[PDB]
């Protein structure tokens, strides 16, 4: 039985680590989405003022 | 943006002043073939010649 708790355990911390990866992961993604996102409208807000 | 904004300026006002300099040679062409006659030639090489 003892074994079974120490495998759950270790199963647990597996766990988090899969976690923790998909999470900044994710997070990243995110920098790069709003990044991009703020560059091309800020870059047709130039067109526009120049055209102005 | 405000760069070329800039810069855009400076080209037109260099486009106009080329205009206004090529103008103002021509009109000055014309201007002495219709104006010069024997005083005017007899005074340029009069002159030409007190300093030849």
């Amino acid at each position: 039985d003892l074994d079974l708790a120490k495998a759950s355990a270790t199963d647990q911390l597996k766990k988090a680590k899969a976690e923790a990866q998909v999470i900044i992961e994710q997070a990243n993604k995110r920098r790069s989405q709003i990044l991009d996102e703020a560059k091309a409208e800020a870059e047709q807000e130039r067109t526009k003022i120049v055209a102005q | 943006a405000q760069a070329e904004i800039e810069a855009e300026r400076k080209r037109a006002r260099e486009e106009l002043r080329k205009q206004v300099a090529i103008l103002a040679v021509a009109g000055a062409e014309k201007i002495i073939e219709r104006s010069v006659d024997e005083a005017a030639n007899s005074d340029i090489v009069d002159k030409l010649v007190a300093e030849l």
